[PDB]
């Protein structure tokens, strides 16, 4: 209820829904890319 | 683009302005020179009056007098040549005594002679423009702050050029009179006690060197982006706080967290610009007295990797 | 430590999730840089050795 | 944690980036987005020098030193341990410079005064990065750069200088020492004609800015006036800088040998060149 | 003296430098004491005095004695506002900005701020006053540069908002204050002469957008003005700089507002 | 502000609308900092195709600092 | 097609919109492609990993084809 | 996890997101960086 | 009772469940990584 | 190419974007991978 | 003991609250760089050593 | 009551308490610390 | 030493407070790197030397 913004707790969960899965999906392709560079050459 | 108030872009001209009279004898003070079309663009346009007074004739004899043996000097070097005179101008030099003689005044006239009698109308110049500076201050009733700054700066060069060379016990200690000569000095100087980089004083002359251009970059900046406000009056700030020095004020304190006033902002110009000239003086004066190897001195005190 | 919600009623949450994140990325950074500032635990390094990357 | 009059400016807006998410004050601090960036940079920059010292083995602030890489690293990186922390802290310094001076212009901004100080702050940013970035790609090493210590960035600069003989030969070099003196003259003279006139003779009412031209004209024979003196401030600092950065981007990539020797062209001229007597002759 | 070391290495030149660094930092804590003579006691956001002051206190109070039988002025002394601040806390914590309640060009807070300080005029060291138009300055005219009497005024909106009709000259200075504007109205405002830019055709005032020009404050004297009343043109103006800028047409703010 | 005549793009569904917004601001923050990053780089590599231009392998000075 | 709560994306000027919505799209196929690409590499990686555990390097066939 | 969403009624959405864009470029700036500084993942070093 | 931000205690106590939340997970992530490190290589 | 803007008005938009974003992408991956075919420009051979 | 709590009569909590944050993570970083810089202690160098990471 | 911060007594006693069991808290956890680290390597 | 209670008459007690809070700290930090910069009583050298770490 603090409301700093001006956001409702429905718009916030919206859009943290929304950001969670760009990161979710950001993540994969980082995920995908490390993969593909620890086959190449691994650092461990 | 905007503004940015570093050139007028229109100049108004008006009556000379003769100046204050508080106490200043009208009779020695000059008569308005030209104004300057090319001094408006940036300051003011007005060129005089100027007060010529009896320290101020002193001080200009005997500058005149020390600018004239230097050139007759030159002139000599030059073998009466002008197109000579004109190729080697930076490279002659009026030369000190050299150590044989000591402080002695038996030096020869092409061997330091000349280099003292110069000296003498050298000292008796800028101490006479010390005396004009203070009683410029004290006609007008204003403080003595040029003069004691003045004296910082003086300080510094009776360092180089009378006191060091007394305490050293050679006039050969001296700062030569020329272009290149002098900068030949300084950098021998250096290099004779050990990389003068590691004098410490040396180097709070070179941190308050900074410190002054930095401060008044910051100051010449803080007033050039409040004078929309009105903010290059001063001392209108100082009696009454408009909103350029409290504008002024808060930048600096939100920048940096502490703040000066417009009065206090040049205490710490006149400190800075001081420490300059009173730290090298010192600096100097230690160099060859206390210290004969400045990198030495420094490994003895943690100031360089060895020892 | 029942009680530690309190510090919410003396430092406003905003400035304090600045200088939190702030703090927790500059912490990271600098542990990360320090482990790969030795030459153990230069993970880098450690691979190289390991598949004779390095001449 | 406030001025008698500071209330009234503490207002949204005037930041570059970010909004109202970094509009705030810590203490007297505005810090903004960019002033999140500096104290970033500043706190990673100062921890490495720390770190730096513990790599080198000594705790002596003055001993301690941040070597550039070495020639032989070329302009590539290298080690921490032996110059890799020195880029990483440069790369920190130059983002905490910029990000000081970015948040200058959103203070600039919510304040409505010009920007004067942040442009005079970014010619400071230039001649730090002549001397760390530009002089040394040119060259191609960052081996030509100065180390991160007190007394051996003063090493770096003797190196520099007696590389090409008396460095004081350097004309540029000559033109950027006049400028510095003639501030350091002009700034112990504005300071103490602002005071003098504010704290006159005991008992005498406050001067005036006449009294100060008046001052000026009586002694030197000319006034330059108060916005006249604040500009030659500006100027003269800001020449000053930018004489020692051409002075220092010209040496060792367009001249190399001893400045003296370029002093030569001048009597070398042909219609004196041959003329017996003086110095060169 | 070289090599005379009075304990350890602690010889002449040690002993200048610890004095020097004690000197420095007596000299650092009379600066900071000097500079602490305004806006001191430190205020909360609501206007009581702060627990926190600072670990420098406050200098002893000097006077003053200002020129002209304008009376004294003792630093550090009381100090107030002495005018309404339009002003509404947007966070019950410190170290957040303040809201203007109405519009802050005519409240006169944020970069629109103006101080109250004496409703006199300004005075020259002979005691008449220092900012005068150039029609009443005797002897006064444009020596240099493109005269801007005569010229239209635009504004940001790129909106011509009047004519200049005098320069406001300072006499000591002999320098351009103040350009007098004639809006459409036939009333007159001043600009500061450091926030126009005199262009061949034209005065561009990048400040303030053409509708705004009436807004400015006015003298209550057409031929003197008050330290009051420079200040309030010159807040009024300044503030235009972030309170006009949905008005100002610039086309890199066009495109980033586009993106933005 | 003013409307756009295509009216196609106006069919996707406001939650597809949404992500393309959060994507774009996170894109503009990035494209800034792509555009500071390779300025910067640009004038590294300006400086270094003046360095080339000019005959500094040719009379290169000494390491001016002690290697380390 | 259900209208989103948040309403802030809604203040872009529509040719933004636009804007966005055609790179919306070319970045969806583009999208596409690296899926596909990357799911080839990780194919290849995959077999590779394989291969590298499998002994091929201790016994491993001659070339069943002349060099060319 | 549940209510990390409360985040975006405290800091507001697109300032966030949009310094956000600008950490991650420089993060991954960063990383690059400390690479190619590495002998090895050294990529840039293409030698004879 | 106390006031210096405007939060009452329920919303502190909110605040402060949903940031020690975060804090647990990020010393979880944290300890899960420390566990892989230090079985990679133990600085004890 | 006044008359351009003409091709939107035979060539859906898109769809003419998905098909020209696949082909930029496929282009990219073509020309990194024509790259990394010769020896010089192979950045990916990291080597003592 | 029994009545230091007068101290938040004379000292704001936020501002010691932050300056004792600042001051606590500046010596805990102290100490440790302290500790690295010895040979001994240095926990990275002593494990290098215990299980042969340098060779 | 010189009310220099405006806290009353309660408010401070309140405010005490919770830093101290704070305090308390971490010269545990730097208790635990030195008692691992005396062990592990003494330095006496 | 009765009336010493009356310095707080005359002294801030703020003021006081964070100056001796600084120069405790100050003067605290000064005695340990006297201690640690000695050879003898540096305790990390003597615990170092006493269990033969050094080695
Ligand atoms: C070797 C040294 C060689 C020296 C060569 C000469 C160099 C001269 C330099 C002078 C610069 C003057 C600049 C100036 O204008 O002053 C403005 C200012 C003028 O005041 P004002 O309010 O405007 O006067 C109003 C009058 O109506 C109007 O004022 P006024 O017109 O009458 O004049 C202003 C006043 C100003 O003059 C001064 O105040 C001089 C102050 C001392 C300057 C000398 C410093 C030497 C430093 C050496 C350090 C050791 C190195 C070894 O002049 C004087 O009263 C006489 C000055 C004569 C100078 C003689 C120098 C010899 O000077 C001051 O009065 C304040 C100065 C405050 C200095 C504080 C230093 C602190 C001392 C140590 C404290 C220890 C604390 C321990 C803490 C440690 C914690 C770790
Ligand atoms: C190889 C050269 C040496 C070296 C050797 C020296 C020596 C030697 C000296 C300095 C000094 C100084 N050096 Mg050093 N210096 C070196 C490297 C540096 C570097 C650098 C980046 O490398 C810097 C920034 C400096 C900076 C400085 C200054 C801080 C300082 C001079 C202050 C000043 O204004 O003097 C110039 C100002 C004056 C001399 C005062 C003049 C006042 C009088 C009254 C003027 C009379 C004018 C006359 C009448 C003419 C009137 C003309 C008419 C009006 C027309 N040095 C190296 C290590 N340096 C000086 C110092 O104090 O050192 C401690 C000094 O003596
Ligand atoms: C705080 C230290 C700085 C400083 C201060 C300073 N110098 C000063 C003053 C002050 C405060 C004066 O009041 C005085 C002055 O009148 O300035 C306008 C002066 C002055 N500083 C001067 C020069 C000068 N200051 C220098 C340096 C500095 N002065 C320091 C950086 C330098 C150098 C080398 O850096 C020079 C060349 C003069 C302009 C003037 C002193 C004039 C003088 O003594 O004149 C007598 C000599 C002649 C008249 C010869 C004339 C020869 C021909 C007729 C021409
Ligand atoms: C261009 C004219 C002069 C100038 C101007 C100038 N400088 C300025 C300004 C202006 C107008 C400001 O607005 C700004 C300011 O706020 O000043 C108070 C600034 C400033 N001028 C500064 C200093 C300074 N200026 C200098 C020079 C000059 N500044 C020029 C001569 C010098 C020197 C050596 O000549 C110094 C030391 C600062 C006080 C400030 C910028 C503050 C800043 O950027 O803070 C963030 C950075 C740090 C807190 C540093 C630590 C973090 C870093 C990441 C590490 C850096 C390590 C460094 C590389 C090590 C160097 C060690 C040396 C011994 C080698
Ligand atoms: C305005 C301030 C401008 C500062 C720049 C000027 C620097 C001059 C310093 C002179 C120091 C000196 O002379 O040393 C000998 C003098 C006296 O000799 P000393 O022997 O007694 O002290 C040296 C102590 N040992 C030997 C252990 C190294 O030392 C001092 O006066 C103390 C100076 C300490 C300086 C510490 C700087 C720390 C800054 C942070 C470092 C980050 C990297
Ligand atoms: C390791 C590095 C430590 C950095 C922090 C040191 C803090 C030392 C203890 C400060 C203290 O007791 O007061 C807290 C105070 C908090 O009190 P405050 O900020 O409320 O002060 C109120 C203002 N008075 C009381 C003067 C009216 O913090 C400080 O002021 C810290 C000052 C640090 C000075 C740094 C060295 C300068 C020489
Ligand atoms: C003579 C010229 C000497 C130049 C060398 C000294 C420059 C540094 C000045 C430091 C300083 O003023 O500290 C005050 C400030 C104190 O800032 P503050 O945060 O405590 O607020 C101002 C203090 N009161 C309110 C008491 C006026 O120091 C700093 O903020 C940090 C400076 C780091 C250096
Ligand atoms: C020196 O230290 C080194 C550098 C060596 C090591 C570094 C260490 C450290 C300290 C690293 C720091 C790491 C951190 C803190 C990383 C943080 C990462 C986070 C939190 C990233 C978050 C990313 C979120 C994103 C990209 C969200 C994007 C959201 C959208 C684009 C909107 C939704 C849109 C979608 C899903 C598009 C969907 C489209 C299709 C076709 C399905
Ligand atoms: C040189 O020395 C070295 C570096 C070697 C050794 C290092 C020493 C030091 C000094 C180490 C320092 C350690 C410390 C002090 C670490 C501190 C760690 C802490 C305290 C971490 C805290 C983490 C907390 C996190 C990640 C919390 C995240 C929270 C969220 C993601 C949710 C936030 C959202 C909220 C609260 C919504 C609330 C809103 C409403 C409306 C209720
Ligand atoms: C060079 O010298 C070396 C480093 C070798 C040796 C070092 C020497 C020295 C000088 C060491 C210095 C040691 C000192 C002075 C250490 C001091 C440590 C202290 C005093 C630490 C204090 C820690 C306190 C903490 C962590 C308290 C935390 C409190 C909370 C989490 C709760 C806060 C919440 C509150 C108060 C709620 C407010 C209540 C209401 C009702 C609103
Ligand atoms: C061509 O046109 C003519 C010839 C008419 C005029 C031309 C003049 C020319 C070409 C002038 C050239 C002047 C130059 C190049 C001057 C250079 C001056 C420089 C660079 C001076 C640098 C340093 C000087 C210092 C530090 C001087 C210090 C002197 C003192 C502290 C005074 C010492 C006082 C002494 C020894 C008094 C001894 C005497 C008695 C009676 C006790
Ligand atoms: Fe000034």
């Amino acid at each position: 209820d603090l409301g700093y913004t001006g956001l409702t707790d429905e718009q916030a969960q919206e859009l943290h829904s929304v950001y969670m899965s760009g990161l979710w999906l950001f993540s994969a392709v980082a995920i995908v890319a490390h993969l593909a560079v620890y086959i190449w050459r691994p650092w461990f | 683009a905007e503004y940015q108030n570093i050139f007028s872009q229109v100049q108004v001209r008006g009556p000379a302005d003769l100046g204050m009279t508080e106490d200043v004898n009208l009779a020695n003070r000059s008569g308005v020179g030209p104004f300057s079309t090319l001094l408006g663009w940036f300051g003011n346009a007005q060129l005089g009056p100027i007060y010529l007074g009896s320290l101020g004739v002193l001080s200009l004899f005997s500058g005149l007098m020390w600018f004239f043996t230097i050139g007759i000097w030159f002139w000599y070097q030059a073998g009466w040549n002008p197109a000579v005179f004109l190729r080697d101008l930076f490279f002659f030099s009026l030369e000190p005594p050299a150590p044989e003689y000591g402080l002695s005044f038996a030096a020869p006239l092409k061997e330091g002679g000349l280099w003292l009698i110069a000296s003498f109308f050298m000292f008796v110049a800028v101490w006479s423009w010390w005396g004009r500076t203070y009683l410029r201050a004290q006609a007008l009733g204003m403080g003595k702050h040029t003069a004691w700054a003045f004296l910082s700066a003086i300080w510094l060069w009776m360092v180089l050029g009378f006191i060091r060379p007394i305490l050293m016990g050679s006039w050969s200690e001296a700062v030569p009179y020329g272009i290149f000569s002098h900068l030949d000095w300084t950098n021998n100087f250096s290099l004779v006690h050990g990389n003068l980089f590691y004098n410490p004083f040396h180097g709070l002359s070179i941190a308050f060197l900074y410190g002054s251009a930095l401060l008044f970059a910051m100051h010449g900046a803080t007033i050039l982006a409040v004078s929309r406000f009105g903010g290059e009056r001063e001392l209108e700030q100082i009696a009454d706080r408009g909103t350029a020095a409290e504008r002024a004020a808060l930048f600096w304190r939100w920048t940096m967290g502490f703040n000066a006033t417009m009065e206090g902002i040049h205490r710490w110009a006149i400190w800075m610009a001081v420490l300059v000239t009173l730290t090298g003086g010192i600096g100097i004066l230690l160099s060859g007295t206390v210290v004969d190897n400045w990198y030495v001195w420094g490994q003895n005190h943690g100031m360089a990797p060895l020892n | 430590m029942s009680k530690f919600y309190k510090i919410w009623m003396i430092f406003d949450p905003r400035r304090v999730f600045v200088a939190q994140g702030v703090f927790l990325f500059l912490l990271a950074v600098m542990i990360h840089l320090i482990l790969l500032s030795t030459p153990s635990y230069n993970w880098l390094e450690i691979s190289a050795a390991k598949y004779n990357r390095v001449a | 944690a406030l001025l008698s009059f500071e209330r009234k400016y503490r207002v949204p807006g005037g930041t570059l980036v970010g909004g109202n998410l970094f509009d705030f004050w810590v203490g007297p601090f505005y810090v903004g987005f960019f002033g999140v960036a500096t104290f970033f940079f500043a706190a990673l920059g100062i921890i490495l020098i720390a770190w730096s010292a513990v790599l080198q083995g000594t705790w002596n602030p003055q001993l301690i030193s941040v070597y550039p890489p070495a020639l032989e690293y070329g302009l590539g990186g290298a080690p921490l341990a032996k110059g890799g922390l020195w880029q990483i802290i440069t790369i920190c310094a130059t983002g905490a410079f910029v990000s000081w001076a970015l948040r200058e212009v959103e203070i600039c901004r919510k304040l409505g005064i010009g920007y004067h100080i942040p442009f005079a702050f970014a010619f400071a940013i230039l001649a730090y990065l002549t001397l760390v970035l530009f002089r040394p790609v040119m060259m191609g090493a960052w081996g030509y750069a100065f180390p991160y210590g007190i007394w051996t960035h003063l090493d770096w600069v003797s190196n520099t200088g007696y590389t090409y003989g008396n460095f004081h030969y350097n004309p540029a070099h000559m033109i950027a020492i006049s400028f510095f003196f003639t501030n350091a003259l002009a700034l112990a003279l504005h300071g103490a004609l602002v005071l003098s006139a504010a704290n006159p003779e005991k008992g005498k009412e406050m001067r005036t800015p006449d009294h100060e031209d008046t001052f000026f004209r009586d002694l030197v024979g000319y006034s330059i006036g108060t916005l006249g003196i604040h500009r030659l401030g500006l100027l003269l600092s800001l020449s000053a800088v930018f004489f020692s950065a051409l002075c220092m981007i010209i040496t060792g990539t367009i001249w190399f040998d001893q400045w003296v020797d370029w002093w030569q062209w001048w009597v070398k001229l042909p219609w004196w060149a041959n003329i017996p007597g003086g110095i060169n002759g | 003296m070289v090599g005379v070391t009075a304990f350890g290495n602690f010889d002449l030149a040690s002993l200048a430098i610890y004095s020097f660094w004690i000197f420095l930092a007596g000299l650092i804590y009379y600066l900071q004491t000097e500079n602490m003579r305004e806006g001191y006691p430190l205020e909360n956001e609501d206007g009581t005095p702060a627990a926190n002051q600072g670990p420098f206190p406050l200098p002893k109070p000097k006077t003053f004695i200002l020129p002209h039988g304008r009376g004294t002025l003792t630093v550090p002394g009381p100090e107030s506002e002495d005018r309404p601040i339009a002003l509404a806390r947007t966070a019950v914590s410190e170290g957040f900005p303040h809201a203007p309640t109405g519009d802050p060009m005519k409240d006169g807070v944020g970069p629109a701020s103006w101080v109250a300080r004496r409703d006199l005029p300004e005075l020259d060291g002979h005691g008449h006053n220092k900012i005068k138009p150039m029609k009443a300055a005797a002897g006064f005219h444009v020596s240099a540069g493109k005269n801007p009497i005569g010229l239209p005024v635009r504004g940001c909106d790129l909106e011509i908002a009047g004519k200049v009709v005098d320069i406001w000259v300072d006499i000591p200075e002999q320098m351009a204050r103040f350009l007098e504007v004639e809006l459409k109205d036939g009333s007159t405002r001043l600009l500061p002469m450091q926030m126009v830019k005199v262009q061949s055709n034209r005065v561009h005032v990048n400040a303030l957008s053409s509708d705004l020009f009436a807004g400015i404050p006015t003298i209550k004297s057409p031929t003197e003005v008050t330290l009051l009343e420079e200040d309030k043109i010159c807040g009024y103006v300044a503030g235009g700089l972030m309170y006009a800028a949905p008005k100002r047409k610039s086309v890199v703010a066009a495109m980033l507002a586009e993106y933005a | 502000a003013d409307k756009t005549i295509f009216n196609d793009h106006l069919n996707t569904n406001p939650k597809t609308n949404l992500r393309l917004w959060v994507a774009f601001q996170m894109m503009k923050g990035a494209g800034w900092a792509g555009g500071v990053f390779f300025g910067t780089l640009l004038l590294i590599g300006f400086f270094r195709v003046v360095g080339r231009m000019l005959p500094i392998q040719e009379n290169q000075a000494p390491a001016p600092n002690i290697t380390g």
